[PDB]
């Protein structure tokens, strides 16, 4: 092939030119997001019953949905949680590779046809399948600064005007909101409807029959008789549009002629749906909706329009409307792809020079400037036929190849420099005498580079979803890189190199170059004579190969697994949790502590503050409670103090003296809706028809043991929350009936006043909206003001629910969760420092077998795919192996000498570990990668070492030990002039704080400590090696 | 109100000896009350969890503290069904025939749900057989109603 | 798939037809094959376990774990769930002046849960310091319960 | 029964409302007749699969 | 693959049985399914021996 | 046309425009595509201009 494209040199730049067309044709094209979709597809069947309990919907919407979820494909899980405030949430789970839109379908389905079977209330409110991302690309917020609004109109106007507006916007997927559109709502007062002789019945009736909309037909309507000249709709009474009519309506009318209005016993407002969510901007009064994007859409391009979108409409809406940005996170995205790209502008302009310190020639270091470009773009368009995006692993998989793809260029120039000037030949001969040692070498490196990823494709989980990102980015990326080697490398070398003078090894003239080329000479012989003096002697040189695979076993114990670094994403979460019973105020209270906080003592970094009350994370009750914290850009925040690290400490150890309130503040996890920690999501289930209190009792029983082996597990956790006080009303059947009451009546009062009641819809400004009918707050607080409730019995005598009722108190859940229909309770934990995971998983599958009767237990989250997994690492690196040693073998022609390439792979792997420990860093991805590029260019480096020498043992008969050093002197300029440029451009990845400094760091730490030892290193040993399995065969 | 209540009423619902005697012996207030006049009493008897109860009014705990409805220990302890700690609470001065604002004695709450044992344990101490809740509902016409025929024997 | 799909698409302009007697029974729509995959017995090898008993245990602790398996696009039971299965007799409706409809009425009215509503709800007033969710009936669970029926 | 503005207020608008956030559609045109018949008629891209 | 997912599934239940429930295989027609390839691949193995 | 009354083309007029603004960059990129086809074949790069 490559002797082609010496004589036909034109025909390798058309390739090269058209994969760099294909490479801009993408660039322009290709989708940009900070992480792939990784998780496993889900699917949350949502419902809401108003004004009930954890039972009532467990046993009306939970327990029925759960029972028609039959015939689906691909499911794991059958999740469920209840609450008190009537929000139900069922969480289906399907396998990875699954489509999410068929998953949604067959879910929406089985659930269309499970409708009928639900009350009448749920119906009306509707349940919503869609899938769950948890991830927002980003959220808007609205502020009045003038306070006459409230929480009701800002979002109001945002529902009515600005939601419709930003959905149509390109790639912008789904769009949620804060608070609530207009609902015209009806506080009813007891003691007005008792004077009137009423209920909350008879008013349910005048707005159902004075609201609706009814058909009457058409004049000359079809069938007509002869000689019609008109036909015109019909009209009838339509739906109310204003407040001011529906306090026209008529209850009743008494026998003095007065007539009974709305006006007169109810007050009528427009507010909202649910009161439950209250924000507050820095203590403005705001509201907000928000975005999460499309698939196949790019983040930049997507917030650039919804910022513009936003300004279209900036001066239209009312004085006192401010538009803010608290939550963004492609400010982070942006810099997170721009800090790589600089960085591979950085590697090309590092062995420009690098290659005029060692070669010196201009053109000689354009080749590479040429080549590297080529294979790059060329990714990006491999990327693209695939699907695959621009990411953070998409590009980190681009960074850590540079090594392997400025090697692949500087081998071959190198090679022909070095023949060009022992033997005088020109370009062309020389090009075509060098490929010819090193064609078939760079085959087979493809092979065993293609052996070394690959298997990380077929991990096996959502982690493989990671993996494979970068295997498919590095194979591509040296796969163009070996062919653009075979393709234009060499025309390029036969064109745009210029001839030298034979026996000229380099002197230079009068600067650095003279030293330069001298002291390389004079360390070149004295490495040679090193590395003679070396295979003089083995033992020494081979029992130190023990010392260092043995230590290696050693640090590799001692390193924490992980899966991804935190980083400072420019915001962070804060949680608020009081005891149970807590209400509003209370959580606003410890709120407005928590803004008053992060904008008086950190107002330095902190820019903006947004409080959720009832939005709270494991909780949506009146009780919990959440705050958005949006910090100043990084160039505002110098230092490590002003970074997130340090202010969740900060603000941790301070809310830590706020009583009455478990305060946490925490960072963003790199994958939100995945699980990290090391930790575990363990689940107690009643296999046998248990209760709920013998459930609560085995969990409690089980915590009590758990906190005995604090060697392995540290803080296990329930995520539910605790039975609390709730209010018992037992019916008197038999008093409902001798006074002459329908107990239909009875329960329609109690709900209509103290939980709400969605009547009807009527229009407002072209819209559709609700009708809630409620008792005013004064009526419907404490108990004692039940009697003040009267309903009406068949004689026309109002009752009180005195007479009817007893009132008791009862310890009972307001969360109920589930586990595959079967009841359950959630517990999370994670192991001691030490230890691993899946030491404490078969402690407490140990710990579990010692439970009550009747109580069994499973894995969730990432603890179920480490279950169907765990030995897929080790034999699929086994098979690397075996496809490497034969990959070799054919190399080779032998089946011995692969194993003098074969034992490189512990010298390059110690250095990270060293490296990875003395910063402290973990046993990331990124780190596994790196020590996968390490090993790569370490068997690469090592390869051709192997194949020179074999060949002048061949070729020239030169012998063994002659012909290792001839080789040795060879290589060592290229491995050199590789291992200086790549360690140059993963030197800023480990300089870096700030943005993306966690996985710069995690990067290059590893990169630069291994391969420091697999150049310091693997030019002594594997020439050892060598000699040594020609010996022993 | 106070932090020492707190930790007491988080304690006794929660089943913690050495905790709640060290929480008593810092002074902590033990006829302290929830947010709907409960006591580490009321909590005791609720969850059965005695080691508890026989630590409280040994300390001077109100045995027939009444909560903003009207319900004391022997209700809860009745309506469960835990006779070692009716046998308890009575020997330590509790009015068998208390009173709720809706009238039920702990012969009401053990009678809907037939502990007969409780049930024996109560009429020991003198629990008018013929009470009446607002409801005019004596423990008789309740054993009539469920048909149990067992505590219709009892009664005579 | 996307035949279940079509043929779902259909349907759901025709439940709204069907009378409520069949919608509130369940109505179902699946692939399948027409032959058994493979069939599952329960016994009780010692004793005390009627049909009716090992039918309830198959279908509430067993059935619904496995209709949820992947491949599994059909499942029959051999039996029946428990229910409150309540037989009247003619001769005691007459006697008390009754009817079958009478007795519907205070089963499905008796048996119930409720939306009662929530003790310091939302929104609130300043000064609350309890929040608490009120339960008025519920299912009534047993067989003991059924009885006391007025 | 309902008038064509009825419709639009309660019917179209609403679903033309939920329709944003699918893939490759090129256009979606709706019509809202006296009736009450309504019709939303959405355009993909060509090579979609319907 | 179906199955084993059952015969699993089922092993996920039995130590919550009552006592004396047994579960019992009636009709499977896998078992002859993974014979009958079974007894063709010893087949092609004697078929080199041969 | 007054102010805030837009137009746009559907049906076939949809696809008359997006074909007249295909074409430009069609006759360009099937033009750079046989001048890099020539001179691989002829490895030059005047023959292909000529």
């Amino acid at each position: 092939m490559p002797n082609f494209f010496i004589d036909r040199p034109i025909f390798a730049w058309v390739i090269a030119i058209i994969i760099m067309l294909a490479g801009g044709l993408a660039i322009l094209k290709l989708p940009v997001a900070q992480y792939p979709t990784i998780a496993p597809p889900a699917v949350t069947i949502s419902a809401s019953y108003p004004g009930a309990d954890a039972k009532t919907v467990q046993d009306t919407v939970t327990q029925v949905i759960e029972q028609n979820m039959n015939g689906i494909d691909n499911l794991m899980y059958m999740s469920s949680n209840s609450d008190s405030t009537g929000t139900v949430q069922i969480t289906l789970t399907f396998e990875s590779g699954t489509d999410a839109d068929i998953a949604q379908v067959q879910v929406q389905n089985k659930l269309q046809l499970a409708m009928p079977l639900l009350p009448q209330e749920v119906q009306q409110q509707g349940v919503s399948v869609e899938k769950s991302s948890s991830s927002f690309l980003m959220v808007v917020g609205v502020i009045n600064t003038d306070g006459t609004m409230t929480q009701e109109d800002i979002s109001d106007y945002v529902a009515a005007n600005m939601k419709d507006a930003i959905s149509r916007t390109s790639g912008v997927g789904d769009v949620q909101l804060f608070g609530s559109q207009y609902a015209m709502r009806i506080w009813m007062n007891p003691n007005e409807l008792n004077k009137f002789q009423l209920t909350p019945v008879d008013v349910i009736t005048a707005i159902k029959a004075q609201n609706a909309q009814v058909a009457a037909g058409q004049l000359g309507g079809t069938p007509p008789v002869k000689g019609q000249q008109l036909n015109a709709s019909i009209i009838a009474q339509t739906r109310l549009t204003s407040t001011e009519e529906f306090g026209k309506i008529l209850l009743k009318v008494n026998q003095d002629g007065s007539r009974v209005l709305l006006r007169d016993v109810a007050k009528i407002e427009l507010g909202g749906e649910n009161y439950d969510i209250i924000a507050e901007f820095n203590g403005q009064p705001a509201s907000g909706l928000g975005i999460k994007l499309a698939t196949g859409a790019n983040a930049l391009d997507t917030a650039a329009a919804i910022r513009a979108e936003l300004a279209k409409m900036e001066p239209f809406f009312p004085s006192g409307l401010k538009i803010v940005y608290p939550y963004d996170t492609t400010p982070f995205v942006k810099i997170s792809i721009h800090e790589v790209v600089k960085t591979l502008v950085e590697a090309i302009i590092l062995v420009f020079l690098v290659m005029y310190l060692f070669l010196q020639n201009f053109r000689a270091t354009l080749i590479p400037t040429i080549a590297v470009p080529v294979v790059l773009l060329g990714t990006f368009a491999v990327l693209a036929a695939f699907g695959f995006s621009i990411n953070t692993l998409t590009m980190f998989g681009m960074v850590l190849a540079i090594g392997l793809l400025v090697d692949d260029a500087i081998v071959v120039v190198e090679n022909v420099e070095r023949v060009m000037a022992e033997e005088g030949l020109p370009p062309k001969e020389a090009t075509r005498k060098s490929m010819g040692q090193i064609q078939g070498a760079l085959v087979g490196i493809a092979m065993v580079l293609s052996a070394v990823f690959v298997p990380m494709a077929f991990f096996g989980g959502s982690t493989g979803a990671i993996y494979r990102q970068f295997s498919i980015t590095i194979v591509s990326a040296m796969a163009l890189s070996v062919l653009v080697a075979l393709i234009l490398t060499p025309a390029l070398c036969a064109t745009m190199l210029k001839p030298i003078a034979k026996g000229d090894h380099g002197e230079g003239k009068k600067g650095f170059f003279g030293w330069f080329n001298r002291m390389f000479e004079k360390s070149t012989h004295h490495y040679t004579d090193s590395v003679g003096g070396i295979l003089r002697s083995t033992g020494r040189y081979l029992v130190l190969y023990l010392i260092i695979v043995v230590g290696m076993a050693y640090l590799f114990v001692r390193l924490p697994s992980s899966f991804l670094p935190d980083e400072d994403q420019g915001v962070f979460m804060t949680m608020v949790q009081l005891p149970a019973g807590a209400t509003q105020e209370r959580t606003q209270k410890v709120l407005n502590e928590v803004t008053h906080y992060y904008l008086t003592k950190e107002k330095n970094n902190v820019e903006s503050v947004f409080a959720v009350n009832g939005f709270g994370f494991a909780g949506r009750g009146q009780n919990t409670g959440i705050a958005f914290v949006s910090l100043k850009d990084w160039a505002d925040r110098p230092g490590e103090e002003n970074k997130v690290e340090a202010i969740t400490m900060r603000a941790t150890r301070a809310f830590s003296q706020i009583k009455d309130a478990m305060v946490f503040a925490f960072n963003l996890p790199a994958i939100v809706e995945l699980g990290t920690a090391t930790g575990f999501d363990f689940e107690l289930i009643d296999q046998a028809g248990l209760g709920h209190e013998k459930l609560t009792q085995a969990r409690n029983q089980l915590l009590a043991e758990a906190a005995k082996h604090p060697d392995m597990l540290t803080s296990v956790r329930p995520n539910g929350l605790e039975d609390t006080p709730q209010f018992k009303i037992d019916i008197d059947q038999e008093k409902a009936q001798a006074l002459g009451v329908s107990i239909n009546d009875i329960n329609t009062t109690l709900g209509a006043a103290w939980g709400g009641s969605y009547v009807n819809d009527f229009i407002d400004r072209g819209r559709v909206k609700k009708v809630y009918v409620m008792s005013e707050a004064k009526y419907r607080m404490l108990p004692d003001d039940i009697g003040d409730w009267y309903v009406r019995a068949a004689d026309g005598q109002m009752v009180p629910f005195s007479a009817f009722s007893s009132s008791r108190w009862e310890y009972g859940s307001p969360r109920l969760e589930r586990y595959n229909g079967l009841p359950s309770m959630e517990i999370l934990g994670q192991a001691a420092p030490g230890k691993s995971t899946g030491e404490a998983m078969e402690l407490m599958e140990q710990l579990a077998s010692k439970l009550p009767t009747g109580v069994g237990y499973d894995w969730t989250g990432m603890s179920y795919q480490e279950r169907l997994s765990g030995n897929q690492a080790p034999s699929l690196y086994a098979i690397s192996l075996i496809v490497v040693f034969l990959c070799l073998a054919a190399l080779y022609e032998s089946w011995s000498i692969p194993f003098s390439v074969m034992l490189v792979v512990p010298l390059g792997v110690i250095g990270a570990l060293l490296a990875a420990t003395f910063r402290g860093l973990t046993n990331d991805v990124y780190f596994q990668v790196g020590l996968l590029t390490t090993i790569g260019l370490s068997a690469k480096n090592a390869i051709l070492i192997v194949e020179f020498a074999k060949d002048l043992m061949d070729k020239e008969g030169k012998g063994l030990i002659e012909a290792t050093l001839d080789a040795v002197r060879m290589r060592l300029r290229p491995i050199l002039m590789t291992s200086l440029a790549f360690i140059l451009g993963v030197m800023p990845l480990v300089i870096s704080t700030g943005a993306g400094s966690g996985a710069q760091n995690a990067v290059g730490t590893g990169v630069m400590g291994g391969m420091v030892t697999a150049t310091v290193l693997a030019i002594f040993f594997v020439p050892v090696f060598f000699v040594v399995v020609r010996r022993r065969f | 109100g106070s932090d020492l209540g707190k930790k007491l009423l988080e304690a006794a619902r929660a089943g913690r000896d050495d905790e709640v005697r060290i929480l008593m012996a810092n002074g902590a207030d033990v006829n302290a009350a929830d947010v709907v006049g409960w006591t580490p009493l009321h909590l005791a008897a609720y969850w059965g969890h005695l080691e508890i109860v026989e630590v409280l009014l040994k300390n001077g705990a109100d045995v027939n503290a009444y909560d903003t409805l009207g319900s004391t220990p022997l209700h809860l302890a009745a309506h469960f069904g835990h006779l070692e700690i009716v046998e308890v609470l009575l020997k330590n001065g509790a009015d068998v025939n208390a009173k709720d604002d809706n009238g039920i004695t702990p012969l009401h709450l053990a009678a809907n749900r037939g502990h007969l044992e409780i049930v024996e344990v109560l009429l020991k101490y003198g629990a008018d057989v013929n009470a009446q809740d607002k409801f005019g509902k004596t423990a008789f016409d309740i054993s009539i109603n469920n048909g149990n025929e067992d505590l219709a024997e009892i009664l005579q």
